[PDB]
RNA sequence: AGAUCUUGGUGGUAGUAGCAAAUAUUCAAACGAGAACUUUGAAGGCCGAAGUGGAGAAGGGUUCCAUGUGAACAGCAGUUGA
RNA sequence: CCCACUGUCCCUACCUACUAUCCAGCGAAACCACAGCCAAGGGAACGGGCUUGGCGGAAUCAGCGGGGAAAGAAGACCCUG
RNA sequence: CACCCACUAAUAGGGAACGUGAGCUGGGUUUAGACCGUCGUGAGACAGGUUAGUUUUACCCUACUGAUGAUGUGUUGUUGC
């Protein structure tokens, strides 16, 4: 009933879910697990991981 | 009942080793009788004792 | 001479028997002061730690960082099935403590709480109370019923309910049911004794003893841990990696006089499987359990106010290592001793509520039934479906059977 | 021989002896123990759990670290094992004992084991070899068993 | 009755410490009274040519090789063995 | 002393192998006046025993290192001959 | 011990065989190697300095920590004080 997030993987994160990335650059993430939030600190690209959404609408 | 002899005898006159004389489990009571290098030449050309062939090391992933 | 700086010792000593408790059901030991002027009601229940959740929920603390805020908190699901009334107990109030005066059982005691009477059901004619029960029918025997109930009328001080829970309605491997007294409370013993007279082979559930955010205490016993050395025990310090026997001990057990080992001194043992109670345990919820009209009246279980979603306490795929929460439940504010599936008992406080933090209303707004057998994201199957669309398993389901 | 505890009559009695047994003492004693005053049916059964691990026997006086175990509840015990050689040995000597009875031509089916006693036999020289170049005995510990059975039903 | 006395024997400790260096065994069959340990076969492994391989010098002295035994020895066992 | 690095530490947790553990078989040694719960007292001035009090419930298992001024060595320091 | 930095409600003084080595460590002291200064004819000495220098044993009784059990209520079980 608060906002309502979505991640690096564009996966719908609830209340209460994953961490909260903020950068010194001014940008804030969001992420929903250590697996996507580790993806996207190794600057791995989500249009090329299938299981992302960004894979699947791009795809 | 044991054949420790027969393996080594069946080595020596196979020119082989241990490792490659096969006496058939079949045929241990015929086997055990053999307690001389000439029985055991006969039992070699009936066929109740077998020299393996080499285990394979093949070179094609080399080539 | 004395130790160089000081420091708190480690552990506390007012739980110092620290052994396997002797019990597994966890004992109340000390019931609400009883007083006339408040109406009848039971003290005590009995549930089950079905597992753990998280919510969301708007605070109203004035003064505070979090007022008219979100927040998200821990709360326990304890699963109280309604339980079943099957006798009375007396006491009498002696120069050496409360002393048991007469136990009157009901006639139709179930099966399920025969068995607590039995080390081996399975190899036993189920001969208990058979001849007790006899009693209800016949001239002499319930003449004899009335005189222990006038017996207990004018002789006896404080009565309690011998009460049991319905194990056939859990999911668990075990059908023995629990048994324990619960005192009754507010009234003359007159009146309490009419009370608990006419409830007998009743059942009582969780919504007639506790209500919505009230404080009670919990009651149980917790996890086992084994035998364990100092430093999981006691939390003592550990040497350092130059320990020539090791580390993970107390270097000194004591000064040369005493010349013995105090008590007080940290050693190795059983840790874990302790009977502890722990007060001031809110409850958010009591739940409606499953309930049949047409058909399978479910939603009002997680379903909040501000939700409005079809879906029960259950989380996706079932709670872990326990199953499928059917019946009432209570949602208790934060861990709970035990392991899942342990039996809980409920006790109302000891205290009187008068703290802003206690007598606080509480107005949820998100109930999470995401998977907790992994890292789940989904609250119900059909966000799920709705979410992926058809998959391979379910198109060759809607292509085999057309 | 010269058995202790002769019989009340040895009329309706049979005798078993082992000398130099090679089993331990103290096991054999507390297995005697268990099976005293036992039918000969009921300790031949007996004696065929302890081997299968199905009944156990008491450890009483020789119990230094002997563990505890579930099966010492039959007994008023705490601590039992299963000693496998001395039960093989008591089946053996009540075999031993049974024939005699069958050449004594009283019934067999009857034998209650009255009397047994585990004497200490002279000992067996071993030798061990320890830190410091030095030597220690590794000593083994025989034992003498006798046996009376007596018909009673 | 003593001498940390001499020699011999025996206890408690105690069925206790322990039988934990170098990756690992399993299935079936035979003989056998008896098989975790013997023999054969099938697997899975190891040494990996500076070897756990094939030969010698010194030293041992018959340990070599057949057949037989199952007392003692091979710190479990053995139908096996230096 | 500095950079880097890290469980050395804050502050500990978890995992693996071999043990320990329980069992079958086999099976020692050190040590041993008698033994073995304490407070105080007096006493070769720090008692397991003695006095006075506190008290005392078979048989045991796994640990432990406070005691037995524990064991190991007729003190190598110091004095005497 | 001392002194300094900083935090703190405050950063008090002590005992327990100068508590605590079969708990650790071994920096120091207090063996044998070696260097310097001073003394000594010399061997050698130095509460003078410096560098390298084996830390063993518990499985026994008790204590303590937990774990079975034991007495007696005819047996046995549940609930309890
Ligand atoms: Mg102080
Ligand atoms: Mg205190
Ligand atoms: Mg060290
Ligand atoms: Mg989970
Ligand atoms: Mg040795
Ligand atoms: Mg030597
Ligand atoms: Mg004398
Ligand atoms: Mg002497
Ligand atoms: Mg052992
Ligand atoms: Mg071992
Ligand atoms: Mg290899
Ligand atoms: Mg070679
Ligand atoms: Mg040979
Ligand atoms: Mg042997
Ligand atoms: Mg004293
Ligand atoms: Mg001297
Ligand atoms: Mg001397
Ligand atoms: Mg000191
Ligand atoms: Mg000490
Ligand atoms: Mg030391
Ligand atoms: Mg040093
Ligand atoms: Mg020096
Ligand atoms: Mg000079
Ligand atoms: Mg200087
Ligand atoms: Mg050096
Ligand atoms: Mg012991
Ligand atoms: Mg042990």
């Amino acid at each position: 009933m608060k906002v309502e997030l979505c991640s690096f993987s564009g996966y719908k994160i609830y209340p209460g879910h994953g961490r909260r990335y903020a950068r010194t650059d001014g940008k804030v993430f969001q992420f929903l697990n250590a697996k996507c939030e580790s993806a996207f600190l190794s600057k791995r690209n989500p249009r090329q991981i299938n299981w992302t959404v960004l894979y699947r609408r791009k795809h | 009942s044991m054949l420790r002899l027969q393996k080594r005898l069946a080595s020596s006159v196979l020119r082989c080793g241990k490792k490659k004389v096969w006496l058939d489990p079949n045929e241990t009571n015929e086997i055990a009788n053999a307690n001389s290098r000439q029985q055991i030449r006969k039992l070699i050309k009936d066929g109740l004792i077998i020299r393996k062939p080499v285990t394979v090391h093949s070179r094609a992933r080399c080539r | 001479s004395h130790r160089k700086f000081s420091a708190p010792r480690h552990g506390s000593l007012g739980f110092l028997p620290r052994k396997r408790s002797s019990r597994h059901r966890g004992k109340v030991k000390s019931f609400p002061k009883d007083d006339p002027s408040k109406p009848v009601h039971l003290t005590a229940f009995l549930g089950y730690k079905a597992g753990m959740t998280h919510i969301v929920r708007e605070v109203d603390r004035p003064g505070s960082k979090v007022n008219k805020k979100e927040v998200v908190e821990a709360v326990t699901i304890v699963e109280t099935p309604p339980m079943v009334v099957v006798g009375i107990v007396g006491y009498v109030e002696t120069p050496r403590g409360l002393r048991t005066f007469k136990t009157v059982f009901a006639e139709h005691i179930s099966d399920e709480c025969k068995r607590r009477f039995y080390k081996n059901w399975h190899k036993s004619k189920k001969k208990a109370f058979t001849k007790y029960c006899k009693k209800w029918q016949d001239e002499d025997g319930k003449k004899q019923l009335e005189k222990d109930f006038s017996s207990m009328k004018k002789y006896c001080q404080v009565i309690r309910v011998i009460a049991h829970t319905q194990m056939r309605l859990l999911p668990l491997r075990q059908k023995k049911a629990h048994l324990m007294e619960i005192q009754v409370n507010g009234g003359t013993v007159a009146e309490k004794l009419d009370w608990a007279r006419e409830r007998l082979e009743q059942q009582v559930p969780v919504n007639q003893v506790f209500g919505q955010d009230e404080m009670i205490d919990v009651i149980g016993v917790t996890k086992g841990k084994g035998y364990k050395g100092v430093t999981s025990r006691w939390h003592t310090k550990k040497l350092p990696r130059k320990t020539h026997r090791g580390l993970r001990k107390v270097a000194c057990i004591g000064a040369w006089h005493p010349a013995r080992v105090a008590f007080s001194v940290a050693r190795a043992g059983q840790k874990g499987y302790h009977h502890r109670t722990e007060i001031n345990k809110k409850i958010y919820k009591i739940g409606q359990g499953y309930l049949i009209k047409d058909g399978k009246l479910i939603k009002n279980n997680a379903s909040t106010d501000y939700d409005l979603s079809d879906k029960s306490i259950n989380p996706l795929g079932g709670f872990v290592h326990y199953g499928e929460v059917t019946n009432d439940f209570v949602m208790l504010k934060g861990c709970v001793v035990g392991t899942k599936k342990r039996v809980l008992t409920l006790r109302k406080s000891l205290l009187v509520q008068t703290k802003r933090r206690a007598l606080e209303k509480i107005d949820l707004k998100f109930i999470d039934t995401t998977s907790k057998f992994g890292h789940g994201r989904f609250q119900t199957m059909e966000e799920k479906k709705a979410f992926m669309g058809p998959l391979k398993k379910d198109r060759i389901a809607k292509e085999e059977g057309a | 021989v010269r058995y202790s505890l002769d019989p009340e009559n040895p009329t309706k009695s049979c005798k078993s002896r082992g000398s130099n047994l090679r089993v331990h003492f103290k096991n054999t004693r507390e297995t005697a123990q268990a099976i005293k005053g036992m039918h000969i049916r009921k300790a031949t059964k007996y004696l065929k759990d302890v081997t299968l691990q199905k009944q156990c026997v008491p450890f009483r006086r020789y119990n230094g670290g002997v563990g505890r175990c579930a099966q010492a509840k039959q007994w008023g015990w705490t601590q039992g094992r299963w000693p496998k050689k001395s039960a093989e040995f008591l089946l053996h000597m009540l075999k031993n004992a049974e024939s005699n009875a069958e050449l004594k031509g009283l019934d067999v089916d009857s034998l209650v084991i009255e009397h047994i006693q585990v004497n200490k036999a002279p000992k067996m020289r071993r030798r061990t070899y320890r830190a410091h170049g030095r030597i220690n005995p590794y000593m083994s510990s025989p034992c003498h068993i006798e046996m009376i059975l007596t018909e009673k039903e």
